[PDB]
């Protein structure tokens, strides 16, 4: 039957698809995790860009400077607000504060940060570790920062606060817990700036060199500088101290710990290459690579060039050496190539590679190098030779890889099989016509016709017009298809965040339509007892409230794990 | 007229009508039963998400009433709550102007919760 | 080529000429066709990467003449044309001019952790649940 407006403006997201996925996403994180006072200082500076105390106070209506300031502490010591302090010529100093994604996403991966930890140092044995670890990870997210001191100061039992010490030892060796500094507040952009700024005025005046000649030194600088900086995080400084009584290696007391988000998306992208490993060459080299990528992972390039971030792309020599430097460095990092010896004394003791292989139609290295060669023999790139016996894992040419037949799988599962023929079709001969697209793709006419249509809605197909005539007429002009990646590519990242921001609103929505029941049910007598303190009424509601909930936390996972591919 | 010329492939009886839902139907895969893993993943975030709610940096929305009686006695407080300002802030990680607010010289306490081991939401 | 009938192509000889092919290609590429993957995951065998488990054009050319279910001669250029469609399908891959090996996935796809690649195993959700995401939506 009809529906209304009425129907239309209550019942479906009409009224959430005319906002921006970044900012819906930011605010709806901020406000389930934070208050509403925090979810609108980040809306706020999401939509305006960096602001001061002054701007956010006079562009906020119910805000003081005191509240706008207490709500700036919370955000900061969470790591979900960046800042900087400049001073203008007249002398007047203002701070400025940005918003940072890696805050937002240390909220957004809190759960899959968790279970990544207790998964990955093999505490998997017993219990009490799993304790001790889920208990200091989940505070150190949700502290923001926390020192060593400071929790080992609520811990009364010495046995207890060794195993603590320890087990942050054990994650700072890792580099799941690193230092926090000013570096993690500063903006990316304004440190290259001034660094290059610093280094283009100690370039003496007068110099011979002419500007282009003064740039290409202040860049080179400003480089070896800023890769100085980046890199300082990770060369395990707050570690070196030892305690008072011998053979034992703490971290320092006064340091503060903080996760580390790029460890855990290199884990990502470990588990995204193992995924997609497994669709190709078999399930025993599939655990091969599962343990080749878990050993070569600390070491890893980072999923995102922090260099990238700093406008330097305008210059085509500049991209190409990015290029260059990130081949090298997935290539020649000491850690990075392995052999079949390094992965034999990795092997689990269910592994057994015995019979796994026909050569003609107990953990050996002839055995993990034959499944390493098929992984490298494959069509796909998961490994590459540099000598004969040595293998590495080729980041800068999987990944393209990756993201296609994540895109293209994605098309497969929403449009159809065909739509998957159709956009591989596209892509493989560029530029195509509806004639040859038929003649190369065997399928009808009208079905080519109606998918690619499809397809244009979704950026997957643009149409490239010819015009024959003096006016560009749609009748006398002819027109052809091609696949551009990178329009795809950013319109599904956009979709995926919009999804998972209006899961997260309909959650929020629930969770504040049925406040009272939930209240109720989460208090210290009521819960473990829900049954008996209960009605049967009030305990069915409970019941679908809160499968509701695991199902939305259920396909935010299942999200993340498809949207941040495009992320990398 | 405006009517008269159509595509070959359409004809007079399916135009005309102009129905364009507001609902989607292509889903995503991503829509199956929960699974175990899952389910730990999902209580986790569930865990987390309540141990921020009630931590000390929630900054919230922006009958104790005026008149006294005898039932004030035997009454208890309801919480002593943590402030923003009773946390051992790193002060070299804030920005000069946030010192105000944060209580430089005050008590110190960090609130480290406690991890639910269990599953403890209700299926 | 002879795909064009009454000056359309005929869709059911594409699928059944498409099927027969990589049916054949799936038996050169794997140690035995379609049967160890018959209680697949604990016990199935792969060839050594030594191996030449492609199969070439003349191959299927052959085999395809020999099954005598497209009734007409086969140009190479057609079965090059109809394994490219394979290709474009992802149940195969080129590894060399004129040869061809079919993909695993393919292997699975004909019938835990989620992966967006084993998308048909998974179950649509149930009717009357407001929480289903939709990949129409945000374009609607």
């Amino acid at each position: 039957k009809l529906v209304t407006p009425e129907d239309v403006m209550t019942i479906s997201s009409l009224e959430q698809r005319t906002l921006n996925p970044d900012l819906f996403l930011y605010k709806e994180l901020v406000k389930a995790h934070l208050g509403e006072r925090a979810a609108s200082v980040i809306g706020m500076l999401v939509a305006l860009g960096r602001l001061s105390v002054r701007e956010l106070v006079e562009k906020i209506d119910g805000m003081d400077v005191d509240s706008v300031k207490t709500t700036l502490v919370s955000l900061t010591q969470l790591r979900c607000v960046k800042y900087l302090q400049e001073t203008a010529i007249s002398g007047k100093k203002t701070t400025y504060y940005y918003y940072n994604e890696e805050g937002i996403h240390i909220l957004l991966y809190s759960g899959l940060i968790i279970d990544e930890i207790i998964t990955q140092m093999r505490v998997n044995d017993e219990e009490e570790h799993k304790q001790l670890v889920a208990e200091i990870v989940q505070n150190v997210i949700s502290l923001g920062s926390l020192t060593v001191e400071d929790y080992l100061s609520s811990v009364t039992s010495d046995s207890m606060k060794y195993t603590i010490s320890s087990l942050f030892v054990q994650l700072c060796e890792m580099g799941y817990l690193i230092q926090i500094s000013k570096l993690h507040y500063t903006p990316i952009e304004d440190l290259w700036q001034f660094l290059y700024e610093k280094h283009y005025k100690n370039i003496p005046r007068n110099s011979p060199l002419s500007d282009l000649k003064k740039r290409s030194q202040a860049k080179m600088n400003a480089k070896t500088d800023f890769a100085k900086i980046i890199n300082k995080p990770n060369e395990l400084s707050q570690i070196l101290t030892v305690d008072p009584k011998t053979s034992l290696r703490i971290v320092k007391p006064t340091v503060s710990l903080t996760i580390n988000l790029d460890r855990f998306m290199k884990g990502r992208r470990s588990k995204q290459l193992i995924n997609l490993a497994k669709t190709r060459v078999g399930s025993v080299t599939a655990q091969v690579y599962k343990i080749a990528l878990r050993l070569t992972e600390q070491k890893s390039p980072k999923i995102r060039d922090p260099l990238t971030q700093t406008g330097l792309l305008q210059d085509l020599e500049e991209a190409k050496s990015f290029q260059d430097e990130a081949e090298l460095v997935e290539e020649k990092t000491p850690g990075l190539t392995f052999n079949a010896i390094d992965l034999a004394r990795h092997l689990p003791a269910e592994l057994d590679l015995r019979g796994s292989l026909l050569s003609r139609k107990p953990h050996s290295a002839s055995l993990i190098n034959s499944h390493l060669k098929i992984l490298a023999s494959s069509n796909f790139p998961f490994l590459n030779e540099t000598k004969p016996g040595v293998y590495y894992v080729p980041y800068s040419k999987l990944m393209p890889v990756l993201k296609s037949s994540v895109y293209e799988y994605v098309i497969a599962s929403t449009l159809g099989p065909s739509a998957m023929r159709l956009s591989r079709c596209i892509r493989d001969n560029k530029l195509v016509s509806e004639k040859i697209i038929n003649s190369t793709a065997l399928m009808k006419e009208k079905d080519i016709r109606s998918t690619l249509a499809s397809l244009i809605r979704y950026n997957s197909v643009e149409i490239q017009e010819v015009p024959r005539t003096a006016d560009r007429s749609a009748s006398r002009a002819v027109f052809l298809f091609r696949c551009k990646e990178t329009h795809s590519y950013n319109f599904m990242r956009q979709n995926l965040e919009w999804n998972m921001a209006n899961l997260l609103f309909k959650k929020e929505k629930l969770k504040q339509e049925n406040s009272t029941l939930l209240k109720k049910a989460n208090r210290d007598d009521v819960k473990g007892r829900e049954n008996e303190l209960l009605l049967p009424s009030e305990l069915n509601q409970l019941k679908m409230v809160n499968e509701r909930e695991l199902n939305v936390f259920a396909r935010l996972s299942r999200l993340l794990s498809l949207w941040e591919v495009f992320q990398m | 007229n405006y009517m008269s010329n159509l595509p070959f492939g359409l004809g007079y009886g399916d135009v005309g009508k102009n129905h364009i839902t507001e609902f989607p139907s292509i889903p995503l895969p991503i829509n199956g039963p929960i699974t175990n893993k899952e389910r730990s993943l999902a209580v986790k975030y569930i865990n987390f998400g309540k141990t921020v709610k009630d931590g000390p940096f929630y900054t919230g929305s922006m009958t104790n009433d005026g008149i006294e009686r005898y039932s004030d006695k035997y009454l208890k407080k309801r919480k002593i709550g943590i402030s923003i300002d009773d946390h051992p802030y790193n002060l070299n990680l804030f920005p000069n102007e946030l010192y105000n607010v944060m209580g430089i010289n005050k008590k110190k306490l960090l609130a480290i919760s406690k991890f639910n081991n269990a599953d403890d939401v209700f299926t | 080529g002879p795909w064009f009938t009454d000056g359309e192509l005929d869709i059911e000889f594409i699928n059944s000429l498409l099927t027969i092919v990589w049916r054949f290609i799936s038996e050169n590429t794997f140690p035995n066709g379609f049967k160890n993957f018959e209680n697949g995951p604990k016990k199935n065998v792969f060839y050594a990467p030594n191996v030449k488990n492609y199969s070439t054009t003349q191959e299927i050319l052959e085999f395809i003449t020999a099954a005598q279910v497209a009734n007409v001669e086969l140009t190479p250029s057609n079965i090059r044309s109809l394994c490219e469609v394979l290709v474009y399908d992802d149940k195969l891959e080129k590894v060399t001019h004129d040869c061809y090996r079919v993909t695993l996935e393919s292997i699975l796809q004909m019938n835990e952790e989620f992966s967006i690649f084993n998308y048909f195993k998974m179950f649509p959700a149930s009717k009357h649940d407001k929480e289903v995401v939709y990949f129409d939506e945000w374009t609607i």
